[PDB]
Order: C-alpha cells, then structure tokens, then sequence
C-alpha cells in the first residue's frame, strides 16, 4: 500500500541537531487511504527489542503528542504536498542512541502502540557521542 | 420500521406534525432590536445565544433586556445562553478592518500588549503572552481555523516573533489561533470567563454553553465558578477538540446537556469522523436524556443569500433524524440578511424531518436499553409514552416543578406535544431546549396553592386546546406527583378532552 | 438497534468492513486518457459514465477505447454508461460564450437556427422551433434552472418573440428552457436520442441513463429504441422532474434502475422535499431489489478545492446511509482539477458509512415486507443471507450467469462480500451497479463446461482467498443451480474453506 | 395566518379579457409558511353551483395546471417578491361567470379539491356578457 | 401464538393434518400373531416392544419372525425394541439382563429400553454390555424413579433416547409433580434434539372397554402437546380386548393434537435458544424447516444414512413431513421412533450406487407424491450433502415437484 523513506540519521555530539526526514511514495486504493490521511508515529529501538513510542503527529499535522523523555527538545511536523513527516531533534544526548523509525496507521490519529500501525520504515541509525 | 415508513412517504401531501425540536438563535445587529427580536421569537426561537466571544456588558445588558421585553410582549417565555469566549487563543484586532499576507512574506507576531488594535500586515498581536517563550524555532503556528499556517523563524525581543507566512488567506479581526505545540496548560475558565458567568448569574441568565470542554472536570471547575446563586443554571458542554469526543462519557455525565461545534470539530479531526462523532455524541446523549446541540456550519450560505443550498439543508436534516434535540443558528441569525427567514427554513426542515422519522424507532431502542427491574421514576415515563401511543393521544402534560420529568418523557421520544405545567418560570425557560417540550405558567402567588393538582391540569389542557393541539373527543396522558410523597412524579391518568 | 450501534461507535478505531457502495465516474478532458482512467479504476471507478449533452461520435468512441484499454491493462471488468442528452429545450451558442441581462431589459427569443451559434444579449436561439404559437403572450419562459425568467411581451416575427426580462442574471452556453404553461407534451427521446441510442448499442454499452423519464411509458419506449442487439443491457431512468417522483412506482416496475437527480429535482420542488423524495424513491427501489443511483450535488467543490465542506460528504454519506447502492461524480472527474483525489474521498465516506450502520436492519426490515408465501427463488436468496448472518459467513458467492441471483442477495443487504461467478462478461460489466458485488470471469470457451461447479466454485473461493476476505476456517454460503434444473439458483451449500 | 386579498373582478363583454390579483399578508409560524412556500390554487363558483377549481401553480411558478375548461384560455402566474398572485383571463364566454377565490395550501404543490387549502380570500365577481 | 390460534379453532371442520407422532406397541397374547401383527400395522403402529419381564428366549424370537413377517408383507420397516427386565423386585445390568441384551443383538433388534435408568454411568454400562456388534442400536433410557429425574441431564447426553415411566414415577412423588416433571424431561429432550416416548397410563381402561374416559384421552393429548415424539401402549395392546381400535384411537388423539398445536412456536423457541456463531450443521437443518415455513413446503426430504440429519430437522418441528432416503436399513427401522419421519429405503446393492445424490432424490419425490403429501406444483425442502464434504448433509434445494 504506502511506503515509507527516510533519512538524516547519523553521527552527532551531545547537545548538537539533527533533522530526520521520512518520505511517503503510494496509496492503499483499498481503504482510500493515503500519506495525508493518515497519523504517522516515530518509534525508536536501542539495543534490544524495546520499540517504544517517540512521537505522533496526526493526518494534518494540527495534533502531536510526545513521551516525556524527549518532550520540549523534539518537534514533530509534516508536509503534505511533498509527502514527508520531519522529526526534528535537537540538543541531543546518550540516552536517545537508538535506530529510529516512523509508521503510518489506518487512522487520523496515532496511537502509542506499534502494533496498530500499518506501514513502517526500515529505521535510521541515530548516535550521539559523549 | 423506516424502510416501511419510507416507502410510504409522499412529497404532495401536506405535512401535519407539530414542531417538536428546537430552534437557538444568536443575537447581533442584524437582531438585537426588541422588533427584531418578536419576529425571530414568532419565527420560532427558543434559546437568545449570546456569544460573549465580543462585545461588551453594556451590549449584552442591552440584548437580555430587549429579549425580556419582546418575550413579555408576547407572552413567551424564552430562554437566554451565555456562550463563554473560552481559553481560546486571539488575534487582536486589525486596522482598516483586514490585511492580507503573501507567502513568503515575513510578519512579525508580537505579545506587547500595544498595537492590539492597531494590527497591520508587518506586525500584530496575539492572546497568549506567553508565546515567544513555548513556540520554538520551525513551529508551526496555525491561524483563522487552521487555514493559515506560519514557521517560526526568529527570536526577536522578549515580546516578538518574526515568522514566515506559507499562505494565500486574508485575515478577517479577532481570529482565534489553535497552535498545535503542547505544553499550553489550556485553562478551564479564564479570568475573563469568569467574571463573564459571574454577570450571567447576577443578570439571571438560564444556561450556559461552556466553551471548549476537553474533560469532566472542566464541567465542575465551571459548575463550581456560577455561585450558589447560579447551582439552577444548566451547563451545556461545547464539544470541539479530539478530547471532547475522547471523554464524551464523563462530560455527558457531568453536564446538563452536550452542543456538538462540528466546524470547530472539522479542524481537528477528518469530515468522514465528524459524521460519525456527531452519531455517537447525539445519540448518547439520547441515551442519558439529556438535551443535545448541533451548533456551526448549519445555513450559513443564508447569511447573504435567500436560499440555502440542497446539501445544507439535508445537513440539517441529517442533525434532526440523527436525533438532535436542537438546531442552532450562528451568523445567519446575528449579522445576515435574512434572519427570520433563516429562522423560518430551520422550522420547515425540523418539521419536514420529523414527519419522515418512524414515529416508534427511538422509542423502542431507548426502552430496550432499559435494565429490568426498572425505577418506579423511570416505568412512569416510559409507560406513559407507550400509552400516548396505544390510545394515539395527541398531548402529554406533564406536572412537574424542575422539569426533570418532562426531560424523562421526552427521552422516550413520544409522538405528540408534550406540556409542562410548571410554578417556576426558571424551568419554562429552560426547558426551551428539549425536544417536544412546551411550557405553561402556574403563578402560585396569583391564584391558588393547587394542592388538589387540578388547577394546573385546567391550565394545560386549557393551552393544548387553544395551542391546536387537542379537541373535545382526544385522549391526553397526564403525568404527576400524589398528594403522599414528594420529589419526582409517580402518578398518571389517561383522559379524554371535553368541551 | 441503530441506536445501540452508534452509542458505540469510536472515530479512533480504524475501520474494517469492506466497500460495498459502488462509484460512477463521468468522463471528460481530465480523464479520457487511457493512464487517467486507470488512475480512476485504482482509485475506486466502477462505472464510467459518458454525458452525451456533448461531444461527437468520435469523442466517445475515443472514450469507450480508452476505458476499455485501461481495465484490460488492470484486468478489471469496469461498466460503461451512456447518459442520454434527452429531450428537454435548451438554448444554443452566445457569441463569446457568455452574455449578461439586466431586468427591465427587452431580449428576443428566435428558433431560427442562424442565430443558433450566434447568441447575444439582444437576440438568442432556441431549440424547440414552435416556441413562439406556444407560449402568448404574457407567458413566462423560465432559462437556465428557473433562475432567469421571461415574460413575453409580444410575438413580433414568425419564429422569435420580445420578452422582458425580469431578473438579473449571467448566462453561458446551451442551458436548458422550462416552460411552466405546462402543455409541451415532449417526447420519451429526441431524434438526436434515437441516433446516440443506436451508437450505444453498436460499440456495447452497459447501461443506458435515460434522461428526464416522466412516465412508464416512456421507460418502454426507450427500451424499443433498443432493438435485440440492445435488450440485455439496463435502462436506469434518471428521475428529475415533479413527474417522475409522481409516477415513481411505475417507473421502477418498468425499469432496471433509477436515477436520483437532486439538482434536477431541486428545480420544480423545495430542498425540504428532495430530502424526502430521495428517501422514498432509495427506499422503493431497495424493495424492488433494483439499483439506485444518487448522482447531483455530490461533492462539486473538490472540482477546484482539494477538500469538500463537511456538508457535502454529510450529504454523501446521507445517501448511503439512505441506502443508495451507487453514487455519481459529475465535473468532480469530467472537467476537475482533482479527479483520483474525489473519488477516493467518496471511497472513505462509503467506507465510512458502511461500517457506522447497523448490520442487520435492513435485512430484517426487507424480510418483513415480504408476504408469505415466498417464491422458491426469493426464499433461497434471503434464506441465504440469513444462513449468513447465523454464521456469521465472510463471504456469499453465487453462480449467476445474467446476474438475477446476485441483485436478489444484494437485494437483502448481507453482511459481508458477494461474489458472483458468471460465464458472461456482460453481467461481470452490468454488476458494478449493485452493492457489495464483485463478479469473476469464467470462460467456458477456453475451458470446460464445469457441469459439476466445481472449478467456478473454486475460482471463486480462490478469488475471495487473495482478496483478504476469507482464510481457511472460514465459513462461506454458496449458491447456485442443481444440475437437475438451469435458468435460477435454488440450492445453497454450506462451506469451511480450506487450505 | 396567511391572507389573501383579491381585486380585479368586474364586467366585461364575451370575449373580452380579465386579470385577477391576490395579494397575502402574513406567515404560519407554526409552520414557516409564507405565499413563497405555498403553492396557490385558483377556484370559481357560479351562481346555485359549487366551488369549481380553475387552476394551480406550485410554490415557485414551475409548476402550473389548468381545467379543461379554461386550458388555453386563462394564465396563472405568481411573483413572490411582490406577493401576489395572478390569474389573467382571456375570450372570457358566458359560463365563466362567477365569484372567483384564490386560496393557499400549505404544501409546495396545489390540490385540486377545495378542502386541501387552509386560507382563501374573498372572492371577486366577474361577470361576462354577450356579445 | 397458541391463544391466537385456539380462538380459532373449531370442532367441525375435518382436521387435515399428515400424523407427525409415532406409536409404540407392546407385544402379547392378544397380538402376536402373524394376522394380528399385520393389523396393528395398518392401524398406525411403528415400533414393536418386547416385554423381557416375562416370556422366553422362544417366545420372543417368536414375535421378532412374526414382526418382520407381517412387515415385510405390508412393505413397511417396523422397528423391534428390547425392554430390559432392570434389577426389580443396586446393579445396572442383571446377569439376566446381559444374557437378554446379547439374544437381542445377536437377533438384530433395532433400541433397548434400558430399565430403572438413575445415573448416566448405567446407561453407559448398558452400552458396554451392547458391544460392537450393537455399538449402533439405540439406547432408550427409561426414567422411573427419583433418581432419574434428579439425574435427568447426563442420562440424556448418554442415552439415544428418554422414556417417561409415569406409573412407575407416580410411585415415589405426588402426581402433580409427574406432570411437572413430564413437561421438564421431554423439553429437555425437545431441545436435546433426541426423541423421548410417553409410557404407562395410556389408554389403560381401552383394554377391557371398547371406548377410553375422557380425561385419558386429554392426558395423551397433553403428552402430545407437552412435546413427546412418540406414545406407548402396554397392556392395551398386548392383553387388550381391541388392540387395533385403540391403536387407531391413539391416531385420531395425535392428528387433532397436532392440528391444534400451533405450527411454528416449537421452531421459533428451539432456534432462538441457539447461540450466535451456529455450526454450519445446525444452520443447514434449522434453515431448511425455516426455508419450510417461508414457502409452504409440503415436505422436507433428507438423505441422511445415518439419521443425524433427520433427528436434527425434527428437532426444529416443521409443518410437513420429513422423508429420508436412506441406504442403511437399520436407519429406516430407528427412524419410527422420531417425530415427523418417514423413510424411504434405496438399495444400494440392487441398484446402482447413487453416486450423483439424484435417484434417492427422485425416489423420494415419488413417495411424497404417492402418500398423498406433494402434488405436482408444490414445493418441497431437499436436503443433502455434495460430491466432496465429511460426511454429515451441507448443502439444500428447493424443488417445485412437477407433472412424472
């Protein structure tokens, strides 16, 4: 159905920005749905299986929520007419070393849960060095 | 059922129900003029909404003192709503009236409490004052509804944003901004708020339509706000963000009644899901047999033109089958061309729509919600409605103080007016916002103490036969309280009307 | 219970039903090319329906190649309409296009057909040539949709009269004429129709919408003007006029479907009504079993905005809920600038719509209209769908060769995705029309004659297989004909798929 | 509620020609009825008989219908801004002559039968004599 | 509903019912002979039963030749039943009772009546004691105690079949709780989907007088209504001075029951006791009495070889008969004992194997026609199962029977 693209991962000091970028390509035609009707979370993994949620941002970008430990530091966005979702992130530190991905429901709005997402990225590695 | 029902319908016979939802009109200058106000309140308004969003107490003075008198001159008794402006960000007002932006223009956003009417294309002010220091570099920052949305570039001064506008809209004043960043610490009752209900009840107001209700505890923080003066007033809950639909449970519970903004709604969330909220908020709202709302977006193509379009109007329609308990009009009662005209349409629909709607669906489904072993309370109203349909009776009066049993009665959604014999012209204002309901006025101090409960039954059947409602021959259900006990009405009689 | 369903129903729950509403999508510059028509297809086109109102025997000879290139490429079986232009007076050609009148001007009104192109503010063309010993004078001549009106004045020549102009209002190109002195007496199809009907059935239209169908009869005459080549393919009468709602059940009776035109019927009768009237004749046709198509006013301000107002997709999903089998794009994907994007917004409305209504309502409300006894064929279809719903079956599949079978479970609204089976490739095209069908091609000339059915049983398992509908542990119904008798399915199965 | 006065009537000779006006006043604002959302119908009794209906015309004009009688020979029309209403009458022949009412229904579409309408008007004589 | 149909009913119009209850006959002196035997048949009896309290392995041996003789006469497939001796005046299976059970399945009798039933671990002890060689008769559990009616819900999933004792109940409770307790087992069976037989004070004084009392002959009304498939005589047809009138009598008492009963209350309650993800077994017979109903069918022909299907559409009473072409001939003889049926037998030796479903079918179409049931024009509820399935009936039709 829809696909994801992403980049702008890499290597950072703590405290520097980085700017990551996750572009949408296709429709699901089924359901109707596509990149602009659709919430898109950001999900992050460090070692280990513990996807947890990093951010969400509704269909028209008019919602965000984020988990605490990165709240005030990141800003989530999206364009429409380019199709792409942003996860800004500055002033950077050790904790948040992790490979980051973004997904898209069925939905306007997101959820916590990366089960209830349909459509993922591959993940982009993020570290920041001490 | 309504496949049946709708296949017998027919487009040339002449429509014979009686009106049974309810109209809210808002006052403004097309309107506020006492002879406007007769013509509205004889074009069928119910509830006078002031939008305290504007204006000042001497406006409003002047509102609720014309509607009094024009009320007093026709002997109605209508209802008055104190709609608050709500934590709801502003944008000053702008000189010569507008300004339009470009995109690519850089505009700046100040908090300086100058040049709140000043306002220019270069630079203008803002509600919040807090803002330069929550919106970060690359915020967006969306005004009117959404429709324009800005980035933050620069810092400036400690009062001062410099923005980049990716637009084309021009502004109209006093927008509202709805900024999607967190950390706003949203208020339940500003300052402003409050001193604004405090007017409401010193003034007497009958209801309140609380702005921009996210939980049930909002609900309290504004019960708690009107006073023991105001503990009488309803509180209807506005519902306009994702989180009035997240907790329409509590707030329903909390609330006397729900008003469903599906413009405000619309900014948020996709159509497709207004519809659908707009379902379920209404209908659990029937459930709870509390009054429903639906507010924004309603003829407002009839602000300027004579006519309404064909999608409005089945938008109406919609509201009504849907189960709305009322419909109300905006800027096409307040500031439009046609207002009793506007008035006038919403009366055709409701009536139009309630005559297409099966008689029976509503009130079976709620009856076969009902846990069994029912309240005496509650098998008193259902099984009055029942009867109204087993002896086709053309009006149920009821006999109560607080009106809580005609919201009861009308929960059941029966098929004829329902009249309520009241001693307090409190609950003949207020019930203006259920649907089927009608009010007459027992004043105690003028006549007897009605001990018997007969005077009063004189005093409806009396209004139903004059209303048009009922003719000797006609069966009416009666529903009051015995001369034994006290508190809710637990007593019915089925009668024929003679003359 | 509806009610039940909607208190709870949650806008934060993805959705999960299927689409069973089915999208026509009219054609013109936007689309005619064979890559946007596949985009329409992928998007949700069902139906490409050609407005012969314009447009040359190539040009829709062009159409019918391009669609039929563009499924073939999709492997999908997309059905092609031909909207007649009917026989209804119109105007002509103005010099520029456009020509603006004033009221208390004078305009002249010739069937000369030299002006015919040649239209300007001071003398205009007309089609219907007897106009002038038809209307006298003092006669009013209602242009465009009633919205500027003519009083004659005098019949100055032999083919033109001076008129009066009393409204204000701006006129472009071929608009229609309503003459309100009733007496037009206007045939069932013009010459013009008659020749355009015949070219339909030359290049193998599916279906044919006749335009402005008044009575029975003229559906019958229509159907003459089919010859044999022309009888398997459907007749839909678009109703549009007081007439049609009048003589509705007629029109059905004689007919394969209906159209509802609301502008149209917005002309002659009050918004309030067409309300009405659309409920009626939807829930009319469901009884008949027949398909229903909802085509004005759907979401026209996505021709040049990106989204519709909540209204519109109110008024959309309205008409499902009304229980519309179809609904109609116009310039929405003719002449729009947002062609894919409409018609996959109407997909997540019916979806929408769909999943927000009770599931068994209509089946019970189409069972208790039928008296008893059943015919064997009604009975085998609703008892069909009833074994659905008992357990809770995700898919009816059903072996129809000219598609009876198919509308008649269609007809009593199951829960889940009917799949037809058929031989013919014709009925694959004809069935895009009724809901929550979808066909698959069985070629008895590249296989067998599939006596047993078990390959087209097979076919079709596999289909529902890929599509997602069904997994192994699922369970099926099953309908076809016993290989004892041939010409209606009157046997059901049973079955768990497996894998 | 709605009314309706008529004016217009009076004498003229067979074949000669008439026009008739109703004017309304006034609303049911039990229903929200003004003339422009009633169709209006248009009837005539002559002397010792009963209510003949004349002719219709729907809410908006569209719509207009006539007794054989008078098909061909007399107009309805209406105008809405003005509320009035109107009926012209052209050869006027002997048997035309009677009282003459307008009357409103409270429905889009007219009816032909008197008791369908909820409000009339006076009633205006026109009288045709030979010759 | 029954009170809209009792007040309209009436005692002068001729009651046009096909009889849908079956009777059981007990075998004696009175009865036994060839002749006697054949009488009883035509006078409405379907099964056979064989008292072991008395008589010798001779002489019942006797009754199993002459039953299957008279039988083969009129055509007819006329069940045999073994009514056990039980531990009378404790064990399950008396060593008398063994020796009994194996005479009987070494003889080929089609149910046993298994005596003095209390719990459900007996009338499994019965089936140890039936072996293989009767791992397929029915057991019919004869409730006659207070035991069997505290016990009544395992002793119904173990047994075939459930037998009222009223007499034998009357003994231990008061007779208004037999009434009680009558109503409670045969619904519990109705629902079971197996058929439960009335017993012991039938028609008791139609031994010795040529006419019973009338409130006799409501008690056997009431069992009909009550819901029982089938009622049993005893001394009535065995010792009895007019064995063949009170067969007939027992006729004439289930038509105008029947034609009382209101047709579609049964159907309605035992569906609406269904749970909502119905097994695909369920819903093929449920909806056919239902198809039944909406179209008026005048009968429902099954092919079941075991019988399953036509126990379970005779579970959900519909208004017509059920014939079931079946190839087992035991079927057809176990089948009298089930309300409503009527089987008809295909050989499947002595004509070819009906692989294609469709000689059975036609077969039956035959029989309905001949009976009387189905007349050219009507339809009819056919119900079986298709070329590749698991053995159990899954797919239905419906047939307008023409002019053959």
């Amino acid at each position: 159905q829809v696909q994801l693209q992403e980049s702008g991962g890499g290597l950072v000091q703590s405290g520097g920005s980085l700017k990551l970028s996750c572009a949408a390509s296709g429709s699901n035609f089924s359901s109707g749905r596509t990149f602009s009707t659709d919430a898109i979370g950001w999900f992050r993994q460090a070692p280990g299986k513990e996807r947890e949620f990093v951010g969400g941002i509704s269909w028209n970008g008019g919602i965000t929520d984020y988990v605490d430990s990165v709240k005030g530091r990141f800003t989530i966005s999206r364009d429409n007419a380019k199709n792409t979702v942003y996860l800004q992130m500055n002033s950077l530190q050790p904790e948040d070393t992790a490979v980051y991905y973004c997904a898209g429901r069925d939905s306007w709005y997101f959820s916590k849960v990366p089960d209830e997402y349909r459509y993922w990225g591959q993940g982009t590695q993020v570290t920041v060095s001490s | 059922s309504q496949l049946q029902h709708n296949i017998g319908l027919s487009i040339f016979e002449p429509v014979a129900k009686h009106r049974a939802n309810r109209i809210i009109c808002t006052i403004g200058p097309s309107t506020q003029s006492v002879e406007a106000l007769k013509g509205l309140m004889k074009s069928g308004m119910s509830v006078a909404r002031m939008n305290f969003s504007h204006g000042s107490y001497e406006y409003h003075q002047t509102t609720i003192n014309n509607v009094r008198a024009a009320a007093a001159e026709l002997g109605l008794h209508i209802g008055i709503a104190l709609d608050t402006k709500g934590p709801e960000i502003r944008t000053g007002l702008f000189k010569d009236g507008e300004a339009t932006y470009a995109p690519g223009d850089t505009v700046l956003v100040t908090t300086d409490p100058a040049f709140e009417k000043i306002g220019t294309k270069e630079k203008f002010y803002v509600d919040y004052p807090q803002l330069p220091n929550v919106v970060r570099p690359g915020g967006l920052i969306y005004v009117d509804d959404g429709v324009l949305t800005l980035r933050v570039l620069s810092k400036e001064d400690d009062c001062t944003l410099k923005c980049h506008v990716n637009n084309h809209h021009r502004l109209t004043d006093r927008k509202g901004i709805n900024l999607p960043g967190c950390e706003v610490d949203l208020p339940a009752v500003s300052e402003k708020d409050r001193k604004d209900l405090q007017f409401g009840v010193e003034q007497g107001v009958d209801m309140i339509f609380a702005s921009f209700i996210r939980t049930a505890d909002q609900v309290r923080e504004v019960r708690a706000a009107l006073g023991e003066k105001g503990k009488d007033t309803l509180i209807i809950s506005k519902i306009e963000n994702h989180q009035g639909v997240q907790n329409i449970d509590a707030i329903i519970e909390a609330s006397d009644g729900i008003m469903v903004a599906r413009g405000d709604l619309g900014v948020e969330i996709p159509a497709e899901k207004v519809v659908v909220a707009q379902m379920c908020i209404i209908s659990k709202c029937n459930v709870a047999g509390k009054p429903v709302i639906c507010a924004t977006q309603m003829l407002e193509s009839m602000t300027t033109n004579p006519r309404p379009t064909r999608a409005e109007v089945t938008d109406v329609a919609n509201a009504v089958f849907n189960g709305a308990d009322c419909v109300m009009l905006s800027g096409e009662t307040a500031k439009g061309k046609y207002p009793n005209e506007v008035v006038q349409y919403m009366v055709r629909i409701c009536i139009e729509a309630q005559s297409a709607t099966h008689d029976s669906v509503m009130f079976n489904s709620i009856k076969n919600l009902q846990k069994i072993p029912m309240s005496p309370e509650e098998a008193v109203c259902s099984s009055a409605v029942s009867s109204a349909f087993e002896v086709q009776a053309k009006a149920i009066l009821v006999l109560s103080n607080t009106g809580r049993s005609a919201r009861l009665i009308s929960k059941y959604r029966p098929n004829c007016p329902i009249i309520c014999a009241t001693t307090r012209l409190l609950t003949c204002r207020q019930l203006n916002v259920t649907r089927s309901v009608e009010s007459v006025y027992y004043d105690v101090d003028a006549h007897g103490e009605d001990n018997d409960r007969e005077k009063r039954v004189q005093l409806g059947v009396d209004w139903a036969k004059t209303k048009g409602y009922v003719s000797a021959g006609d069966v009416m259900v009666i529903v009051h309280a015995d001369h034994s006990v006290k508190g809710y009405p637990n007593q019915t009689r089925l009668v024929r009307v003679r003359e």
